[PDB]
């Protein structure tokens, strides 16, 4: 079990590492965009020409690798909890057994320690693990949000937001109030700076509440 | 905690929310605090304890000695 | 003028001639596979007959050889289902014992281990057991024997021939002409009477003759292997009389007007089958006739060859208002020369079709055994509803692809069309404030639940114990429905369904169906359902309404119905297309069904499905849906976390397979993440670096390697996204049915 | 659990920063005629070879890792 | 052959139509009455009126949803939620007050329907604002103060 | 010899019913644009704003927003009816500029008598480093 996740954590060191320095070395330029050092460390891109350039600047580069870094090191601090909730508890058989296989990284280990967490506020009442369980929802709520800002690109937005600038405009009452700053929907480096926070704080808080729920609950 | 590093829980801060329940306010009292607190997870107590802290007032020195250096940063 | 039969002999030879020249239908794919575009172009644009011929005549051809090489499949795939019915499967056996014996049609060959997936079914049968409901269906039409099914398949194998034939013939020797298809009167008096009609009281004819003599015996009691065969049956009234009194009388009752004696076997009871838990055979019987009668009159409004008949476009050009300015004026000659205008609205009614089917399905079981089985209830509803939301989703798409290349301004000026895109703004943005009320006072309202129950404060909660929220409309309207028998409905014996109040009707041991009560939790999940619904239809309408232009480009129609983007300026077009509308509206159909189906799951087997013990109903779940679905926590908790132990814990048994499948799935899914999170130059660049490996060693291919295209990184990225989700809720809903049902 | 969980996130994030700060330098600090044949300039002379390997090793382990737990599964 | 739906004043090219929702003579008339569309009165007045609704109709929320709803001092601490509320949204009138006016630019003119030319309503300056806010206040205040007495009157309640 | 033609007040619109997507409240504070072409019929054309107008029989005069709806309607027109115009911008002081048809004779066409901007005498890959204009609020190709 110990032989195939080190070689999982070599699969997500070499593939961050790979994102990564492929981006720092054609961050002056590539075949398809030959002149990048002139348009900067960070842009949009380069327009839909030339078969389409989406996500070719080096801060796209990292930007691609901050997913991988976060699931690289969710399966180093995944095989260390397993582990040592095996070695805390006097059974190194469970891991031993169940960690040569995903379905029991799933099931005796995801799903075995989310009983209690999850049971913090239910029906019936709450104890102190009720912040872990809101907190694990909020994770939730949050990585999924971020989802929206990955997956929706800027255009719909611009329109939609369009739509809602000519209902106010039109709108009695409302009218007496105007706004500073014609509101424009969010640039493409910024959606995908946002999506990406969005994403690792979801990541983060979800990981740090399931944790401390799973550890602090049978200790 | 220094005189039962084994069976107590070390407290973070206090919690002062307006918003808790009578439950929520009984459920995270635990450490033999006053009223709700938070269970420390960072391992500052250990460290502490390691150094050589052992009271308050040491604690409270400290404390007031990097506010002093933060100041003076 | 005069619809008649115009064809064309011998316009296309039939060769493998193009068959070795693969991109021969398409111009801009002459030039070779230069590049690995070219491949993917191949297949993007195999169905795109409007790309491939500016002549609607040709178009028209190729949609009616499609749909004959359609039905074929279909045919084929009917034929395989009799098949396997017959030769694979338990169907004999399940029939004297079809409440403890699951029924099965498939084996697997013993390779790898993989034996262990044939299930102990029971009747002496090991295999697969399926969900499809084809052993009820066979049931209720009194099948009985193993070789009508192979007869069955024999005959579907022969229509198979015939439909791949008739294509052909259709479009290599006698293809009709524009004229022929433009016959819509034609085609709709002969799809009303001659088709749904006419299928409705042949069907009827079956049921009288065949469904009902043996399924009357096999409820009564009688072993499968010595009730008559369906032809003793349909050519002898002393036996049928024997079964159905009226029929001593023969045709005579129903040609005198005294249809009064056809009472025994054409009842309007109402309810279901207190032996089979199904609906009364009488009841479908009575039901088909009356619609095949209907459908049959239907079938004579619009006129052909004849002084008598109606006219579409003089009723179209009839209907306007001081509202509406010119009215319907135009619709005829849109909907009589655009093949996607029609394929919008057959994709919208298809689809709402299929969810009123699985609504009307799980409410009134149609089939005997049916409701006890719980995995075929499960199964078909889902598979209903998915069916249904793809369809309404196309329907948007084909209505952006009109508005983008069939519209014209010249032909539409003043009329619905023209005002509806004058005011596209108000509905747009009318729609946007509907959308986020709605999220807000359905979404906001399970967060305050979650944030009250976590601050340990219930009695600020919105439960049915707190600050209720009760659906007095739908308990209203369900009330009334149960008292509809003998008041508003005096000729009905019960209602049509139980779920609107009464008795339980259970069916050995298990719950058949039994009244379904609407609380606080219904209420919220019913809000949820209309907002999803609500912001679907508004990606839908507000990519098919800005299709051809919009505020931030004027131009949107000339860059066409698929594009990437209109480059990085603005500020950013990226998705501004009608295609990237309803590749958005994919994502948030795939929610909304999904969370549907959840709903259904939960509610089912926590306040229907269940085991009767003479002391009360024990569900599956024990009703803690009415308890802990007004918070998230609890639909992770008692619904996600709860169910799911039934399938990862399948390893090492029958349902190891959709242990496996479930994990797959996950798999696919985070897959499509790589797709839907990235851009194309990232990876045309690493393809760069391994060109230059590949160039190094001399083995760098001809057809140059090119990353995929904006438009297709998004299709793939949706494609593995649905399929992911929809095979893990597949995988889930399947095993814990089968493990607990 | 916390500590090492914690510190091994921070290592991550600071990782993705360093190499996200080497690429600023190659996109603004970067002078071919200052670096003319060091090691910059060779390293630079073949990225090609260096993307090729590390997409090649990390093919080959996710294809070997993925492959054994599926067949595990 | 009446057509309900013209262009907003007869041009055809302006983001707006006429509607039967819009241009109802009784739709406009009550909606020209209300102290927002007022240019000839002074905008003190109009922001007391306004405040006084808006604090009125403020009160009830929380009296009948508020945590302490279930509590005979109900009433009490929801006259001060309302209060806050008001203040609340009185500094967000102040601040946009001075964000909204802080400079003076050579304006177009504005005209009526008809075509008559009218002056610029006065609330839509430095001075208008901040008289329109210090209104608003006032009435704010009042009303929900007034929304307690109410709770205390009112035989049916 | 070649001078911008003035813009007459006094052409007629295009026969229009009305919509939502016409000019809003930045034409009033900004500015606007305005294209005037001549039609030997009166015929049916697709506005850049949504719906469906008819323009009439000799001179005719649309008001739109930005100066990209004012070109697509023109290139509407060119494609599909044949028919030139001009395009103005009008600010809410009352002055008129001239745009489009700059010097009379349309941008693809070389006139000999325009002004060269923005036309660099080298390649793209031979602009200056980064690294060597540094501390300066300009970008590689504007030296
Ligand atoms: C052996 C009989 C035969 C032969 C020799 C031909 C020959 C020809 N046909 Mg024709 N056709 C036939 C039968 C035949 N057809 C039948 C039975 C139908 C009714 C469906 C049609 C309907 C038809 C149409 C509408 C058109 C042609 C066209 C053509 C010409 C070029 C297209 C082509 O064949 O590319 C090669 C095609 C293939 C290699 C196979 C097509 C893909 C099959 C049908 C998919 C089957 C689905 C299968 C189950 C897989 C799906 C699931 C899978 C993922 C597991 C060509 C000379 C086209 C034409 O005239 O060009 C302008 C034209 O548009 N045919
Ligand atoms: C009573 C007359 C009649 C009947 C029964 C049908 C039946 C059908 N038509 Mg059709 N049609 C008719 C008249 C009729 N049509 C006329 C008069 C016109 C000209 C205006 C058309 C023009 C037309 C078009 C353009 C299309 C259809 C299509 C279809 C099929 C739809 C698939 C489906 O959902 O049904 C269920 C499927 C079945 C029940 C399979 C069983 C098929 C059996 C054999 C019914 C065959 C009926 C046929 C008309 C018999 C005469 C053919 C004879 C010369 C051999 C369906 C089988 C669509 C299609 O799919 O193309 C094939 C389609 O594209 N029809
Ligand atoms: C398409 C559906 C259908 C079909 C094929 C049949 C067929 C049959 N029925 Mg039946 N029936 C039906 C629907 C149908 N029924 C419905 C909906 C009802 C409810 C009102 C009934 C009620 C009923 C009764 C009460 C009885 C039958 C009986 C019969 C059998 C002899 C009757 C007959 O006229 O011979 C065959 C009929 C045809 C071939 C139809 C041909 C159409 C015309 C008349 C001929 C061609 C047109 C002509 C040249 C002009 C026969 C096999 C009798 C029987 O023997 O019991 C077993 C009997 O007593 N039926
Ligand atoms: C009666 C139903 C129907 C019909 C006849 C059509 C017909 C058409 N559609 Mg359409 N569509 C439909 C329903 C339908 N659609 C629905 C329900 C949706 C919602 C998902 C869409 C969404 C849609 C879009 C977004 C587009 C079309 C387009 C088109 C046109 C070109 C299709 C083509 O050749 O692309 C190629 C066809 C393929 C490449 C087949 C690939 C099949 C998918 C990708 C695989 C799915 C996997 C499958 C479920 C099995 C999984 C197992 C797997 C592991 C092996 C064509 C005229 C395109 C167009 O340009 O219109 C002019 C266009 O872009 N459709
Ligand atoms: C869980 C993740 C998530 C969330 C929360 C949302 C939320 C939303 N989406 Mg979205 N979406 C998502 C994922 C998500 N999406 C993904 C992955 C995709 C890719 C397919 C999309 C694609 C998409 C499209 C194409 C569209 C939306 C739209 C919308 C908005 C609909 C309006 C509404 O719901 O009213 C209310 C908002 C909510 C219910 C969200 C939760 C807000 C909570 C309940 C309020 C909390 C108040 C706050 C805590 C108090 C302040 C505290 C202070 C500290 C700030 C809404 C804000 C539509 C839109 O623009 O609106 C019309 C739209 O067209 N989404
Ligand atoms: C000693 C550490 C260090 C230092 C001094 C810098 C310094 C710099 N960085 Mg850098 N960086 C670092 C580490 C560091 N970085 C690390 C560890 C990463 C990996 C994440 C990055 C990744 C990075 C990128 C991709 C970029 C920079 C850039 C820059 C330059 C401009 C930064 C800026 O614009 O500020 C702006 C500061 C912000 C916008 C704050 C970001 C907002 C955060 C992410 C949201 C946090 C929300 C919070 C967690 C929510 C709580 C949850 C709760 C609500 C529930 C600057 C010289 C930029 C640059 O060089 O320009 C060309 C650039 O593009 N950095
Ligand atoms: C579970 C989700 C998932 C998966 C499986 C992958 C997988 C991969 N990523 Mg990726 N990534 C993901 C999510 C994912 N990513 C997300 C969310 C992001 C942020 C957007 C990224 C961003 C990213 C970047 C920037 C890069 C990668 C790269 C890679 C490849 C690394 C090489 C490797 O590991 O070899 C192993 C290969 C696999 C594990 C794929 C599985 C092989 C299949 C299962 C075998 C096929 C068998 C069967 C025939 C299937 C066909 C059936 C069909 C015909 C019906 C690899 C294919 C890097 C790369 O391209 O490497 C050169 C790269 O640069 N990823
Ligand atoms: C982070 C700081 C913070 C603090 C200190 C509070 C404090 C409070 N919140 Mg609040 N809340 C916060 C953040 C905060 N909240 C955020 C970020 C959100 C968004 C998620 C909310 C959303 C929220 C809601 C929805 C509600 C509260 C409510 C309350 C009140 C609790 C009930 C009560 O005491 O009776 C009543 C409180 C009082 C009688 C004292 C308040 C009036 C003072 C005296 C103003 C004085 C002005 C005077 C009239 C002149 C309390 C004063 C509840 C409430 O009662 O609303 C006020 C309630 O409904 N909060
Ligand atoms: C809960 C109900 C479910 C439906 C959702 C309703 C919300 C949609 C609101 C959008 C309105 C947009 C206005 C368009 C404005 C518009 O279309 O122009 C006015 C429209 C045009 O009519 P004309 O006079 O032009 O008629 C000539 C026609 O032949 C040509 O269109 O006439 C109408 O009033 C349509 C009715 C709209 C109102 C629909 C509500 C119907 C009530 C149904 C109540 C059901 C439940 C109660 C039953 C007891
Ligand atoms: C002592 C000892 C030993 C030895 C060891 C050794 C000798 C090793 C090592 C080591 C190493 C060796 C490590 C490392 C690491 C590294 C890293 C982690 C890296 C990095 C880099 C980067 C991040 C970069 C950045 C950049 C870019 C990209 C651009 C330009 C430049 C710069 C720099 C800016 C052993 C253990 C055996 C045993 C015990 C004892
Ligand atoms: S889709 Fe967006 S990121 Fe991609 S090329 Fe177009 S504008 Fe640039």
């Amino acid at each position: 079990g110990d032989f195939l996740v080190h070689h999982a954590i070599a699969l997500g060191l070499h593939t961050t590492t790979l994102i990564l320095v492929k981006g720092a070395l054609d961050a002056r330029g590539s075949k398809l965009m030959p002149d990048k050092k002139d348009f900067g460390y960070s842009f949009p891109c380069d327009g839909p020409g030339r078969g389409g350039t989406c996500d070719i600047s080096a801060w796209d580069a990292f930007y691609l690798a901050v997913f991988w870094m976060l699931n690289t090191i969710g399966w180093v601090t995944f095989y260390w909890h397993w582990k040592h909730l095996g070695i805390w508890q006097g059974n190194v058989n469970q891991f031993n057994e169940s960690s040569t296989y995903l379905m029991g990284w799933l099931r005796d280990y995801l799903w075995l320690n989310s009983s209690q967490l999850i049971n913090g506020y239910n029906p019936f009442g709450m104890n102190s693990l009720s912040v872990w369980a809101w907190m694990f929802l909020f994770g939730h709520l949050i990585y999924a949000t971020g989802f929206m800002f990955l997956i929706s690109w800027r255009g719909y937005w611009q329109e939609l937001i369009e739509t809602l600038a000519w209902a106010h405009e039109r709108t009695p009452l409302a009218n007496l109030v105007r706004w500073r700053d014609k509101p424009v929907a969010l640039s493409i480096v910024q959606a995908r700076l946002v999506g990406l926070t969005h994403f690792s704080v979801g990541y983060v808080l979800t990981y740090a509440a399931f944790l401390i729920a799973s550890t602090s609950g049978k200790f | 905690w220094v005189q039962d590093p084994l069976h107590i829980r070390p407290i973070a801060h206090a919690i002062w929310d307006p918003h808790f329940g009578q439950p929520a306010v009984e459920a995270f009292t635990r450490g033999g605090a006053s009223g709700p607190v938070n269970i420390s997870t960072s391992g500052v107590y250990q460290w502490w304890y390691t150094i050589g802290l052992r009271t308050n007032q040491e604690l409270y020195t400290g404390s007031i000695f990097l506010l002093v250096l933060a100041a003076l940063f | 003028k005069k619809v008649k039969i115009v064809v064309d002999r011998n316009p296309v030879a039939t060769n493998f001639e193009k068959w070795a020249k693969p991109g021969h239908f398409s111009r801009t794919l002459s030039k070779g596979p230069t590049t690995t575009t070219w491949i993917w172009n191949l297949h993007a644009d195999a169905h795109d007959f409007d790309t491939q011929t500016s002549d609607l005549e040709e178009i028209s051809r190729k949609v009616f050889s499609a749909h004959f090489g359609q039905l074929g499949i279909i045919f084929i795939w009917l034929s395989g289902m009799y098949f396997h019915g017959a030769r694979f499967s338990n169907y004999e056996a399940w029939l004297t014992d079809p409440t403890h014996i699951k029924p099965s049609a498939q084996v697997v060959w013993p390779i790898v281990g993989q034996e262990i997936l044939n299930a102990d079914v029971g009747g002496g049968f090991q295999g697969l057991q399926i969900t499809s409901g084809f052993f009820q269906l066979w049931r209720a039409a009194g099948i009985t024997s193993e070789l009508q099914l192979y007869t069955t398949a024999i005959g579907a194998l022969v229509m198979a021939a015939a439909m791949f034939f008739a294509g052909w013939f259709h479009y290599h020797k006698a293809a009709p002409k524009l004229e022929w298809f433009q016959n819509v009167e034609s085609m709709l008096n002969h799809h009303l009477g001659g088709l749904l009609g006419l299928g409705s009281l042949a069907w009827a004819g079956h049921q009288i003759h065949v469904s009902l003599p043996i399924n009357k015996l096999l409820d009564a009691g009688v072993d499968p292997k010595e009730i008559p065969l369906p032809h003793e049956f349909t050519l002898n009234p002393e036996l049928m009389a024997q079964l159905y009194p009226s029929f001593s009388k023969g045709l005579a009752p129903f040609f005198t007007l005294d249809w009064a004696q056809y009472s025994d076997f054409l009842t309007f009871q109402g309810g279901l089958n207190p032996v089979t838990g199904g609906l009364w055979l009488t009841d479908t019987v009575h039901h088909h006739l009356a619609i095949a009668v209907l459908f049959l009159i239907a079938g004579h409004q619009y006129r052909t060859n004849w002084g008598i008949g109606s006219s579409l476009k003089e009723i179209l050009e009839a209907h306007k208002g001081p509202f509406t300015g010119e009215g319907h004026k135009g619709l005829y000659e849109i909907l009589t020369t655009s093949w996607h205008a029609q394929l919008a609205i057959n994709l919208a009614l298809f689809g709402s079709l299929s969810i009123i089917v699985a609504h009307h399905m799980y409410a009134m079981p149609p089939y005997p055994y049916l409701a006890t089985d719980y995995g075929t209830q499960l199964s078909l509803f889902t598979h209903h509803m998915w069916i249904g939301g793809f369809c309404i989703v196309g329907a948007g798409a084909h209505a952006a692809i009109f508005m983008v290349r069939d519209y014209d301004p010249t032909n539409n000026y003043n009329n619905l069309l023209d005002r509806v895109l004058r005011h596209r703004d108000a509905i747009i943005s009318h729609l946007n404030w509907v959308c986020i009320f709605l999220g807000f006072h359905s979404f906001g309202l399970y967060i305050h639940n979650d944030t009250m129950s976590a601050l340990g404060r219930p009695q600020d909660m919105f439960s049915d114990t707190a600050i209720q929220l009760q659906p007095v409309f739908a308990q209203w309207v369900q009330n009334t429905h149960f008292l509809a028998p003998g008041f508003t409905a005096p000729n009905a014996l019960a209602s049509t369904s139980p779920s609107w109040g009464g008795d339980v009707v259970a069916v050995g041991g298990k719950v058949a169906m039994m009244p379904i009560s609407l609380g606080t939790a219904d209420f919220l999940v019913h809000h949820i359902h209309a907002f999803t619904i609500h912001v679907t239809v508004l990606i839908l309408l507000k990519g098919v309404l800005y299709a051809r232009s919009s505020r931030l480009i004027p131009d949107k129609a000339n860059l066409g119905f698929r594009f990437p983007c209109d480059g990085p300026g603005r500020g950013g077009t990226c998705q501004v297309s009608a295609w990237d509308h309803v590749f958005l509206g994919l994502f948030w159909m795939y929610n909304s069904i999904s969370i549907v189906i959840f709903h259904f799951s939960w509610k089912m087997q926590s306040d229907v499905w269940g085991t009767v013990s003479a002391n009360g109903v024990s569900h599956i779940t024990g009703g803690n849906f009415a308890q802990s679905a007004n918070t998230i926590n609890g639909w992770l908790r008692d619904f996600l976390w709860a169910q799911s132990s039934q399938v990862i814990q399948s390893y090492g048994s029958a349902l190891s397979a959709y242990g496996l499948i479930f994990l797959g799935a996950h798999f696919v899914w985070a897959f499509s993440l790589m797709f839907l999170f990235s851009g194309r130059g990232y990876w045309q660049e690493l393809i760069e670096s391994i060109v230059w490996a590949h160039n190094k060693l001399k083995v760098a291919p001809a057809i140059q390697p090119r990353a995929l295209s904006i438009t297709q990184g998004r299709a793939v990225g949706v494609a593995h996204y649905l399929l992911g989700g929809i095979a893990t809720t597949w995988s889930f809903f399947l095993a814990r049915i089968l493990a607990v049902g | 659990a916390a500590l090492y969980t914690h510190h091994q996130y921070i290592a991550g994030f600071i990782m993705c920063g360093a190499f996200a700060h080497g690429a600023i330098f190659f996109v603004r600090d970067y002078d071919p005629a200052q670096n003319r044949g060091n090691v910059l300039a060779r390293i630079l002379d073949h990225k090609e070879a260096l993307i090729s390997h590390l997409s090649w090793a990390s093919l080959f382990l996710g294809f070997h890792t993925l492959g054994l737990y599926v067949h595990n599964d | 052959k009446v057509q309900v739906v013209q262009p907003v004043n007869g041009d055809p090219f302006i983001g707006m139509l006429e509607t039967p929702v819009t241009s109802s003579p009784a739709i406009a008339w009550y909606l020209s009455n209300l102290p927002a569309y007022r240019t000839g009165v002074s905008p003190l007045l109009r922001g007391v009126e306004i405040g006084l609704a808006h604090g009125y109709l403020l009160v009830g929320p929380f009296i009948k949803l508020g945590p302490l709803r279930d509590v005979e001092n109900v009433a009490e601490i929801v006259g001060c939620i309302n209060g806050a509320a008001t203040v609340l949204i009185l500094t967000l009138c102040l601040a946009y007050g001075a964000v909204t006016f802080q400079g003076e630019g050579p304006q177009v003119g504005v005209k009526t329907l008809s075509g008559r030319s009218i002056p610029r309503d006065p609330l839509q300056s430095a001075d208008g604002w901040n008289k329109f806010t210090a209104g608003f206040a006032v009435g704010g205040l009042s009303g929900a103060a007034w929304g307690y007495l109410c709770t205390q009157i009112l035989p049916y309640y | 010899a070649f001078t911008p033609p003035t813009l007459q007040s006094d052409t007629p619109s295009p026969i229009f019913g009305g919509s939502t997507g016409g000019l809003l409240s930045q034409a009033q504070v900004e500015e606007f644009h305005v294209i005037t072409w001549e039609s030997k019929k009166e015929q049916i054309f697709e506005m850049p704003t949504g719906g469906a107008a008819i323009m009439r029989q000799g001179p005719n005069l649309l008001k739109l927003a930005r100066k990209e709806q004012c070109l697509a309607l023109l290139t509407q027109l060119r494609t599909k009816f044949k028919i030139d115009g001009y395009i103005y911008r009008v600010f809410p002081n009352g002055e008129v500029q001239y745009l489009h048809p700059k010097d009379g004779v349309y941008p693809e066409k070389v006139n000999a008598g325009r002004s060269g901007d923005n036309t660099n005498m080298r390649r793209i890959g031979q602009n200056k480093e980064p690294v060597q204009i540094k501390f300066s609020g300009k970008i590689p190709a504007e030296f």
